[PDB]
């Protein structure tokens, strides 16, 4: 037959970089270095990257290029008994689309909010403020910074929600920003990679320009070198601790995207004899290199705050959305030409998420187009049907309690659910399908087989690597809370529906296909353990 | 270490079938893609077929596709090439080569097995001793000869005094004329050594069950 | 298919000199898919250079590889007689895989005249009804030689078989057999047989004859 292919090699490389490089490279990696002995954290981060992360990254990329199909068909064409893996992964990515784009909407709201010479989040004398407002971050819960109250009491209006039961009014300024996000995602994804592979040129490259600028602005700041000290001063007392190796393992596995069917779908439009092994190493490196660079951008500024603004580094060295929507903007408002750093900062955050949202959506579309040609012949219709569902339900995230809705999905939509999914991917490839066939498949593509190193990592390391994460992920479990709020019992179990909603397709479709193929049980396993190419 | 031994193969008639085999030993045969390369009697290398590690990826040259079938026995570590509708242009020595990495070529080759495709029929040679003329027995050295004429197919085995005499020997390669090979060998020794000592020409043509020894008397 | 042509086809070199051989492809080849093989007379090929410039195991450092696109070359810094062989290039970037046309490297030496011997039919062949006269032209250089047959005084041109030896690995010389076959009747109807060799050495040819009686 004939399947569409990238109009250029860079279009693919940028689509994969744009997917892999997002906010977690900015608001989590530097925190982990800071939290876990500085430069010493690079040791377990690098080991977990070379034995768990990149082996899984390389697998899906190779596996997607070789089978020329999306996530559902590929795993059906590989281990038919485990076609449910594809099903599981497709709607994990479907769930994530309900909260991830909320971050891009916030980034655009702060962008539109920065069109002035007096950035609003710098003062404590506005209508949205409390008597307990501080000019900069402290370490007492009831006394919040001027930037934290702007984000919480004006942008979010989160003070008006008693919990997830009380979502309250829809913020149509937010609802509008969210629509602009899905509009961009539409006119970039409706015509396929012909146009998608070109938008990533901007969304994946623009952040590097901003990083470059902010890197120079940060290092030229007084106190910049003090932040770099807090960032990278090594302390190997941590390497002996297990919770560090978990942070490294978990960040590695999540900063890269393996198993989400995104890389699968992306590599599926590669040429069969493309050197995907060269592509995996290059793209992996750039993802980690970007986090390492972004660390300087953040901590040069974080030191300037602790040096010239009189704050304790522990109070501003934070992670998650608080770092990009509260902490870093506060420092900008002190700098001259403040208005300039804001606009590029929030555009960087937007472009950092957009190209990741692209891959998640494309993983869904591609997977479904390769299984239901009715929607393959009607792409522009399917995406509008998809994105409108995303927008309508997305209005809940634009309510006054939308964060409680956001935090709920961020915990359950893809946390354990993807770990178990990739666990079977690794088992299906290395054990059911076979490293022999897999290596033989790769040789035919790139001309040489994988080294014994990669084969050992796919067969033993990656499973325990994922197991290592899933075990300790369950040990440190505690019910869902945000600030002084404790989610009700029913909301907790709701996230378990969402988690198991995907994973259940793995044993379900196994059962449904075991009961649909005729023969004896070993006669049925053998019919469901032989690939389509055979 | 690594060793490859090609087997089978000899003379077939146009249209016939034949099956060649390569015995691998000294490495994990099932981990390496193997290929059949051949060399025409005009000494030209031509790749024929490649089979992947597990035999799931097969490539044929456009000159043999539909007629040749390459296969693999990873249990006994044997490589196979099944030939059908054989043509005379398929006459060559067939090599079994190991080449798993394309960026590395064929790092190990067998010794070859020979395939002759002809409608010509097997014939035993006629061995003639080339005793010199009855002229002056001048010179320190004297040159004798052996004429192996009118046989088919290749090869023969020519030795002097059962192989004990090797220096001064020029065995000329065979030339095909009208579906028959002709071969000659020249040996040169000292005039003191002959006919003082015996010089015999040992010819062997296993295709015709022929094994002849000719002594060189100076009649 | 990607045709690979090699020049020169045959090449003679004195030990110690520098040889260069070329391989030109009809379609561009990735520098990492172009290999070289050395094949000695009557033996199997051996991988010599892989990925344009990387020497195989057991290959001395006097060999180097170079090139890109459609033009590659194998170079020997200072040749040794154990390098006399035919060298084949190969591409592995496209099916069908293709081999170059070969470059035969031969050893140069000082010119040498042939020692010519002539042999009449044996009575064993005469019983069969055939008669073939043989001429050996041994240990001469260079390779090109020319033979001429004469029955009585007249020159005979047809009914002849010529064979050439490979270059001797000892003295770098060549040798050739020439066999003229007649019928026994046509053989017994004349009584002077002559085999004269024209070689680069002598201006006049080297002649060897016999008469059918003595
Ligand atoms: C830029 C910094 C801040 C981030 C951490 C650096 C990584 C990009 C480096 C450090 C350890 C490296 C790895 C070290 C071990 C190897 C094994 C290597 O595979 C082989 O050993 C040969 C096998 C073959 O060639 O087939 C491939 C690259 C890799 C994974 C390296 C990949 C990249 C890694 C993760
Ligand atoms: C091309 C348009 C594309 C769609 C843009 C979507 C933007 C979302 C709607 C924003 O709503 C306005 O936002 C302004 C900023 O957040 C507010 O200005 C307030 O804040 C400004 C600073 O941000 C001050 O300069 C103003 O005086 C003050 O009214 C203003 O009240 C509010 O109604
Ligand atoms: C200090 C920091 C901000 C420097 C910025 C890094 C920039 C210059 C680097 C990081 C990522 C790199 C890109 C990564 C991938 C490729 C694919 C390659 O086929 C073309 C070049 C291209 C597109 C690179 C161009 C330069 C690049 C954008
Ligand atoms: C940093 N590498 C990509 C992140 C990845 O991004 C995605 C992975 C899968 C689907 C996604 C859909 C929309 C946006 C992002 C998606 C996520 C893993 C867990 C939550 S988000
Ligand atoms: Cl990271
Ligand atoms: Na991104
Ligand atoms: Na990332």
């Amino acid at each position: 037959d004939e399947r569409e292919t990238w109009s250029g090699k860079v279009d693919f490389l940028l689509s994969v970089i744009g997917f892999a490089v997002d906010l977690a490279n900015v608001w989590r990696f530097p925190y982990l270095c800071y939290k876990n002995g500085g430069g010493a954290f690079l040791v377990p981060y690098g080991i977990m990257l070379a034995v768990g992360g990149i082996p899984l990254f390389y697998m899906e990329l190779a596996l997607g290029q070789h089978n020329r199909k999306g996530a559902i068909t590929c795993w059906g064409r590989l281990v038919p008994l485990f076609k449910g893996i594809g099903y599981a992964v497709v709607l994990i990515a479907f769930y994530v689309g309900f909260y991830y784009n909320v971050i891009i909407a916030w980034s655009l709201r702060f962008f539109f909010a920065s069109f002035t010479n007096s950035l609003p989040w710098t003062s404590c004398n506005n209508i949205w403020n409390t008597p307990n407002c501080r000019p900069f971050e402290g370490h007492v819960e009831g006394f919040q910074s001027a930037a934290s109250e702007y984000f919480n009491r004006y942008i979010l209006e989160l003070n008006r929600s008693e919990g997830i039961h009380d979502l309250g009014a829809i913020k149509w300024d937010m609802a509008l920003c969210l629509l602009i996000v899905y509009l961009i995602c539409y006119f970039s994804l409706w015509k396929g990679i012909s146009t998608s592979g070109k938008v990533v040129w901007f969304t994946a490259l623009f952040p590097y320009a901003v990083l470059l600028i902010l890197l120079i602005r940060g290092l030229t700041l007084p106190g910049s070198f003090l932040g770099i000290q807090y960032y990278l001063t090594p302390n190997f007392s941590a390497i002996y601790k297990a919770e560090v190796w978990v942070d490294a393992a978990t960040q590695v596995f999540f900063s890269l995207g393996p198993g989400f069917g995104v890389l699968l779908a992306y590599a599926s439009y590669n040429k069969y004899h493309n050197n995907v092994y060269k592509d995996a190493l290059l793209t992996s490196f750039i993802n980690s290199a970007t986090s390492f660079i972004a660390g300087f951008v953040i901590f040069s500024v974080l030191g300037y705050m602790a040096h010239t603004l009189g704050v304790r580094i522990e109070d501003v060295a934070t992670e998650g959305p608080g770092l990009v929507f509260v902490v870093y903007p506060a420092a900008i408002a002190t700098m001259p030409a403040s208005t300039f750093w804001a606009l590029i900062f929030f555009m960087m955050l937007a472009t950092l998420g957009l190209d990741s949202s692209f891959g998640g959506m494309e993983a869904i579309i591609t997977a479904l187009s390769d299984e239901f040609p009715k929607i393959k012949r009607n792409r522009e219709l399917f995406v509008a049907g998809l994105f409108s569902l995303y927008f309508v339900v997305g209005l809940a995230s634009c309510t006054q309690g939308g964060f409680y809705f956001f935090h709920l999905l961020d915990r359950y939509a893809a946390g354990y659910s993807i770990l178990v999914a990739v666990f079977f991917e690794a088992i299906a490839v290395s054990w059911i399908y076979g490293t022999n066939r897999f290596s033989e498949d790769i040789r035919d593509m790139i001309g040489f087989p994988p080294g014994r190193y990669w084969q050992v990592c796919w067969r033993f390391v990656a499973p325990i690597f994922l197991l290592f994460i899933t075990v300790y992920g369950l040990i440190g479990y505690e019910p869902l809370t945000y600030a002084d709020y404790v989610y009700p019992s029913w909301a907790n179990a709701l996230g378990w529906c969402i988690a198991g909603s995907s994973v259940v397709m793995i044993p379900a479709v196994a059962i449904f296909k075991l009961l649909s193929t005729p023969g004896s049980l070993r006669q049925r396993f053998t019919i469901l353990t032989t690939p389509w190419r055979d | 270490e690594v060793q490859l031994v090609e087997s089978g193969g000899g003379l077939v008639k146009p249209g016939g079938s034949l099956k060649l085999s390569c015995a691998a030993s000294g490495f994990t045969f099932s981990s390496y893609a193997m290929s059949w390369v051949r060399q025409s009697p005009e000494k030209r290398l031509e790749w024929v077929a490649e089979i992947s590690s597990g035999g799931r990826y097969i490539y044929y040259s456009d000159t043999v596709t539909g007629r040749f079938t390459i296969s693999r026995d990873n249990a006994r570590n044997i490589l196979h090439l099944e030939m059908s509708s054989l043509r005379s242009e398929d006459t060559a020595m067939y090599y079994c080569a190991r080449g798993e990495v394309r960026q590395r070529g064929f790092d190990y080759w067998g010794q070859g097995t020979t395939l002759t495709v002809s409608s010509a029929k097997t014939t035993a040679p006629s061995v003639y001793p080339l005793a010199p003329v009855c002229g002056d027995t001048t010179g320190s050295s004297v040159t004798l000869g052996c004429l192996v004429k009118g046989y088919f197919p290749e090869p023969v085995t020519l030795t002097w005094n059962s192989g004990s005499l090797s220096s001064g020997v020029h065995t000329f390669p065979a030339v095909l004329q009208s579906d028959l090979y002709t071969l000659s060998s020249s040996v040169t020794v000292t005039s003191s050594t002959w006919p003082s000592q015996s010089i015999t020409c040992n010819v062997a043509h296993p295709a015709s069950s022929t094994k002849v020894d000719k002594k060189i008397e100076p009649r | 298919e990607n045709v690979l042509t090699q020049s020169p086809a045959i090449m003679s070199t004195s030990p110690g000199e520098k040889v260069t051989m070329t391989c030109r492809a009809s379609s561009s080849v990735g520098s990492s898919y172009l290999h070289w093989y050395q094949q000695k007379s009557g033996a199997s090929p051996k991988l010599w250079i892989y990925s344009t410039s990387n020497l195989a195991s057991g290959v001395p450092a006097r060999f180097s590889g170079s090139g890109s696109g459609t033009s590659y070359s194998l170079t020997i810094s200072s040749v040794e007689a154990e390098d006399a062989a035919t060298y084949y290039c190969q591409q592995f970037s496209g099916y069908p895989l293709t081999f170059g046309s070969g470059t035969k490297l031969e050893m140069k030496r000082a010119d040498a005249a042939p020692t010519v011997s002539i042999f009449p039919p044996s009575s064993e062949q005469l019983t069969s009804g055939g008669a073939s006269v043989v001429c050996f032209l041994n240990n001469f250089y260079p390779k090109d030689i020319n033979v001429k047959w004469k029955i009585d005084g007249s020159e005979r041109q047809n009914g002849v078989l010529n064979s050439w030896t490979d270059q001797d690995s000892k003295d770098s010389t060549y040798s050739m057999s020439s066999t003229l076959t007649l019928t026994k009747d046509e053989y017994e109807r004349h009584n002077s047989y002559t085999c004269e060799a024209t070689h680069k050495t002598s201006t006049s040819p080297i002649v060897k004859s016999f008469n059918r009686n003595e």
